[PDB]
RNA sequence: GGAGGGGAGUGAAAGAGUACCUGAAACCGUGCGCUUACAAUCCGUCAGAGCCCUCGACGUGUCGUGGGGUGAUGGCGUGCCU
RNA sequence: GGGGAUAAGCUCCGUGCGUCGAGAGGGAAACAGCCCAGAUCGCCGGCUAAGGCCCCUAAGCGUGUGCUAAGUGGAAAAGGAU
RNA sequence: UGCAUCCGGUGAAGCCGCCGAGUGAUCGAGUGGUGGAGGGUGUGGGAGUGAGAAUGCAGGCAUGAGUAGCGAUUAGGCAAGU
């Protein structure tokens, strides 16, 4: 039993019960949410024309909201006194599934 | 007030060090040319930022093409068929699939060419 | 963790690679054999090196009263101390000056049972 | 997170390829397929995840045109003036095998993973192999009807 | 001629890493009533008991 | 033999012993974990197995919004200032 | 366009020319100046331009209709040839 | 430098680590080990105020390397002694 929940413009296969790092979408951490569905899978049968995932649905209980690790920026070029620095940290949320 | 030039330094120089920690020889162990790859070194952390999804973009197509033969099919009409179904699953998933589940890949492609139509050649 | 006896000479008059030379053949064997080798190996470096384990083997009976036949060198290095230095002249008058290197020499010798 | 191969988790298999009659190129091209393994969904460039191929009967081997005389092997010694000349009908006269591995260590990534590669490929002259204890799985390569 | 760069700690160890001691085995003779070490190179001498160890 | 050194004592401290507060970096070592003897090169970055150790739910090792060290192998890759 | 010999990566002009200079990205192997196209940052998402789709290397060893035997393709003329 | 005045031998500055946080130069009434005597929130004020380059200056230490050389044309061996 695995899904594919279509958010901040990307696809995830989650099973019940898994967690799963995704972009930040405004709501209060212990919560639920409903998503739409791209693919539903029970064993043997498969689901998988649009309809059908648009049907089913996904819910799920957001965990925290994270900032990622810090990533640096260095841009620069050589022999042209050009030295550009910038940190960026990327904020992020933590779904857990719980049902389907 | 003549200031004596010491903490600042070496505050600067510990960083970059640190930062250089882990490379070669005595490439992180003198500063003013860990300097030079620290700066290197990062440059090509922010190209390959961004060609990393070149790249794994190029091993999902792969995969695909190879799962699609295996199941007597070519990744382009593959992909044809999945349009012209209207599916909205991107290759990411469809390659984690192929390894992962090849029943559901082989539903997949029969989904495709049952959406295929039935001339190819049809100039319409 | 066995009983360990330290024993150096500092500012002995050697270079460091040319006492390391020496050092490197008795690491990690038992006194008897790192006394034999000592003595039998003819290098100037050697007894200043012998001159330093026979004292070691001294302090650990003395001080510890630990019996000689049972140590092996636990651990043994020489590193580079203060040098000397000095101008020594050479042709068409210009002067170079002579690095007239010192090491230190450490040896600490430990018990290991039977 | 995606998915790459482990080192023993990684399965092999092996195949037999009669080369009686065939192009070498399409034979050549459709050995490299196979060696590097883009047939099976496990592919994963860091790690091979081909399968030991097999060819018998390697002398047989033959190319379109007239290239049966005008095809132009080359290597040198390393000396100065020690180029040396080969021709197809040479090689195959006097060492047959190189002609095959030759062409398919040309298609191998030229990288060490490839240089590796290359080892799990064996060609043979006559139809015959000692290699009768792995059970090899004759494999006459087709295309995808399209 | 000279160098054109530092030879990288690595290359220079490498090339030193040839160049050490070795040490032999000894040899005891019992003669005189004593047990003495010497390379095999004396043995006839110390049996016969004129080698001069201390 | 002395130099030098180890104990004992002084002292709050002798990793304050007169070469004496603090003792950094280049630099040279010992030991430990890992890598390396089919490998062509601004020496990294992106992937990345394995091994080592670390931590929590869960038994002898498997999972887990896991870490640090190493990095086998492959994609890209022509230092810096003038 | 002038000069040079319609030679130079030549020189001298005009371009409400373009680009580099002062521009990263992709393509032409490599290549500022040629082609496509403007890098606020991140995303292990999708659609495309130039150029490509047998393997190295991602994509049709595609569809149908013809030409070529020269490896022409993958350096060149006056002329010559059932 | 000015300040409400505080921080600290229950460990300041400094040194070496670790953690977390800011887009940056950083920051932490944030700490672990050495150190054992001074620092200083905030808001202003003034600057010998920020180093990789200048064949820079002074000091220390690198490598060529345990390599070249050990400074003549007269030259030693041995006994015994210290
Ligand atoms: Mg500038
Ligand atoms: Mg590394
Ligand atoms: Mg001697
Ligand atoms: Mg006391
Ligand atoms: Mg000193
Ligand atoms: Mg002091
Ligand atoms: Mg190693
Ligand atoms: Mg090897
Ligand atoms: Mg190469
Ligand atoms: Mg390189
Ligand atoms: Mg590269
Ligand atoms: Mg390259
Ligand atoms: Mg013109
Ligand atoms: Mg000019
Ligand atoms: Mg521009
Ligand atoms: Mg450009
Ligand atoms: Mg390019
Ligand atoms: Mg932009
Ligand atoms: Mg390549
Ligand atoms: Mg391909
Ligand atoms: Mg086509
Ligand atoms: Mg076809
Ligand atoms: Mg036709
Ligand atoms: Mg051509
Ligand atoms: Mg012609
Ligand atoms: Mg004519
Ligand atoms: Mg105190
Ligand atoms: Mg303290
Ligand atoms: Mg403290
Ligand atoms: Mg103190
Ligand atoms: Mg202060
Ligand atoms: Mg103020
Ligand atoms: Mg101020
Ligand atoms: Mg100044
Ligand atoms: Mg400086
Ligand atoms: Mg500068
Ligand atoms: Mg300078
Ligand atoms: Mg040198
Ligand atoms: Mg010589
Ligand atoms: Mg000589
Ligand atoms: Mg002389």
């Amino acid at each position: 039993t695995y899904a594919i929940v279509k958010t901040g413009g990307k696809q995830y296969k989650v099973a019940a019960g898994d967690v799963v790092k995704v972009e930040k979408l405004d709501s209060e951490p212990g919560a639920s949410v409903s998503l739409p569905v791209a693919l539903v899978v029970d064993g043997a049968n498969v689901t998988s024309k649009a309809d059908d995932l648009a049907k089913v649905a996904v819910t799920a209980e957001v965990l925290e909201h994270t900032k990622g690790p810090k990533i640096r920026i260095h841009k620069f070029k050589n022999k042209t006194g050009y030295h550009k620095r910038q940190g960026h940290r990327q904020q992020l949320t933590v779904l857990k599934v719980t049902g389907i | 007030a003549r200031v004596k030039r010491a903490l600042n330094a070496q505050k600067k120089r510990r960083t970059v060090l640190k930062a250089s920690k882990g490379y070669r020889g005595q490439r992180s162990r003198l500063y003013r040319k860990a300097k030079e790859q620290q700066l290197h070194s990062l440059t090509y952390a922010y190209r390959d930022r961004r060609a990393r999804k070149g790249e794994f973009r190029k091993l999902w197509i792969s995969r695909i093409n190879a799962a699609a033969r295996a199941n007597d099919i070519t990744y382009n009409r593959l992909i044809q068929g999945l349009k012209a179904a209207g599916v909205e699953v991107d290759r990411k998933n469809l390659a984690e699939l192929a390894v992962s589940d090849p029943a559901a890949f082989t539903a997949l492609v029969d989904v495709a060419r049952a959406a295929l139509p039935e001339d190819v050649n049809a100039p319409s | 963790e066995f009983p360990s006896a330290t024993a150096k000479a500092r500012y002995v008059r050697v270079s460091a690679t040319k006492a390391r030379r020496v050092i490197d053949l008795v690491r990690g064997k038992s006194v008897e054999e790192a006394l034999d080798i000592l003595r039998w190996a003819p290098q100037a470096a050697s007894e200043p090196v012998a001159k330093v384990i026979a004292s070691a083997a001294a302090n650990a009976q003395n001080n510890e009263g630990l019996d000689p036949s049972t140590l092996v060198v636990a651990t043994v290095y020489a590193d580079e101390g203060p040098t000397a230095k000095r101008i020594r002249p050479r042709a068409q008058g210009r002067a170079f000056r002579i690095r007239k290197r010192t090491s230190h020499i450490t040896v600490i010798v430990e018990s290991r049972p039977p | 997170p995606t998915y790459t191969p482990k080192a023993g988790d990684t399965t092999r298999s092996w195949y037999v390829i009669d080369a009686s009659d065939v192009v070498l190129g399409r034979l050549a091209s459709a050995a490299a397929t196979l060696l590097r393994g883009k047939h099976k969904p496990t592919f994963t460039p860091n790690v091979d995840g081909g399968d030991f191929v097999i060819v018998i009967n390697a002398d047989k081997i033959a190319v379109s045109g007239d290239k049966l005389t005008k095809k132009f092997a080359y290597r040198h010694s390393g000396y100065p003036g020690g180029l040396r000349k080969r021709t197809i009908g040479e090689l195959l006269e006097k060492h047959p095998t190189r002609v095959v591995e030759n062409a398919i260590i040309g298609m191998l990534p030229h990288n060490k993973l490839g240089r590796q590669i290359q080892k799990k490929l064996k060609v043979y002259a006559g139809p015959d192999h000692p290699h009768a204890a792995q059970q090899p799985i004759p494999f006459e390569i087709k295309q995808v009807a399209q | 001629a000279v160098p054109k760069r530092r030879m990288s700690r690595a290359n220079t160890r490498s090339r030193r890493a040839q160049w050490k001691a070795e040490a032999p085995g000894l040899v005891t003779v019992s003669v005189a009533g004593q047990q003495r070490k010497v390379p095999r190179r004396l043995l006839k001498a110390a049996r016969l008991g004129l080698v001069d160890l201390d």
